[PDB]
């Protein structure tokens, strides 16, 4: 809205829970390195582990 | 503002081509001085915290 | 035991001398089911590291990584 | 040599020292971490 008139755009990608902790980072790497992300934020308090 | 556009490439297929502005954009994380926020005045210190 | 040994791309080391580095050696071999798996890699990425670790851990109970 | 020495000298204490995990998908006791503090191979 207020960040100028430059032709940059934004796309959203959020990955959800997996019970296995290795496949968490596996889904993250194959879904965000191919997406060429610039920042990674994790917001999960309610994990049983 | 200061252009130097570097992009993290697809490292999933045999690539170790490192991202040049790694620390430099981290400098942007170190110099992220703001005052607008519902939590409060968000600003990063020398430890990179609130 | 079953031990997997994989390498990168430096020093131009081929694979057969890694097979022969274990075979006639280990004269005082007290465990019976000892086997090495000497492999190489065509890439330099952690994706294939995760993939080959999860394949070789299911690959007939490998207990060692080098 | 260190791995075979650890497996040999730990086989004499307990039999089923090899205890591997089946798969990474779908989600031990005797380890060698407290065993190879000091080991000797070929002098
Ligand atoms: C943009 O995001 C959507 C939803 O996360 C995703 O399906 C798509 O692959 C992304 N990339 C493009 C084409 O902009
Ligand atoms: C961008 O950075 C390079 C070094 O990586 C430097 O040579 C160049 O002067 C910089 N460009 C400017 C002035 O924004
Ligand atoms: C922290 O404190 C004030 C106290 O009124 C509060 O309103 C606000 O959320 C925060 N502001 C700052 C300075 O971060
Ligand atoms: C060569 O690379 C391909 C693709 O990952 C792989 O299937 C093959 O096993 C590799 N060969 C060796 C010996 O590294
Ligand atoms: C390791 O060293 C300790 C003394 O520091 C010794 O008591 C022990 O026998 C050695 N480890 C072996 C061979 O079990």
């Amino acid at each position: 809205k207020r960040h100028g008139s430059w032709k940059i755009q934004l796309n959203a990608t959020s990955v959800t829970h997996k019970p296995n902790a290795i496949q968490m980072a596996l889904s993250v790497c194959e879904d965000l390195i191919s997406s060429q992300v610039y920042a990674i934020l994790v917001s999960h308090p309610p994990t049983p582990n | 503002e200061k252009e130097n556009i570097t992009d993290p490439p697809r490292g999933c297929v045999g690539n170790t081509n490192i991202w040049k502005t790694g620390p430099l954009f981290k400098r942007v994380l170190m110099s992220s001085k703001y005052a607008d926020g519902v939590t409060g005045r968000v600003e990063f210190n020398e430890d990179g915290d609130r | 035991l079953n031990i997997a040994v994989l390498l990168g791309h430096s020093h131009d080391v081929t694979e057969r001398e890694l097979r022969n580095l274990w075979g006639p050696e280990q004269a005082t071999g007290l465990p019976l089911d000892v086997n090495v798996v000497a492999l190489l890699m065509n890439r330099t990425d952690p994706k294939s590291l995760i993939t080959h670790v999860c394949d070789l851990m299911s690959g007939a109970r490998i207990h060692g990584l080098v | 040599g260190i791995l075979t020495t650890a497996a040999s000298s730990m086989l004499e204490k307990f039999s089923y020292i090899p205890e591997a995990k089946a798969s990474c998908y779908g989600q031990p006791l005797h380890t060698l971490h407290q065993f190879m503090v000091n080991v000797t191979w070929d002098g």
